């Protein structure tokens, strides 16, 4: 609406702004992320993972 | 099991799987 400027979601969390000069509506999504898992044999049978 | 169905399930597992509805975001 011509009177919004931010946007939330379900939990409260910024996911849309409005830009300052040109008035477009642009979504935000955070960068990639996860965990590194490691797969080795045993120790003493190689070195390769 | 049904061999029509691609998923290889029986009728009464089809509505179980049906039957059952589970957000989902914000990492």
């Amino acid at each position: 609406l011509p009177f919004q400027q931010f946007g939330r979601d379900i939990v409260d969390t910024t996911d849309a702004v409005r830009d300052p000069q040109t008035l477009e509506i642009l979504d935000i999504t955070p960068c990639s992320f996860g965990g590194v898992s490691v797969i080795t044999p045993g120790t003493n049978t190689s070195n390769q993972v | 099991p049904d061999p029509s169905k691609p998923s290889k399930r029986s009728p009464i597992e089809d509505l179980l799987f049906n039957k059952v509805t589970l957000c989902a975001q914000k990492f």
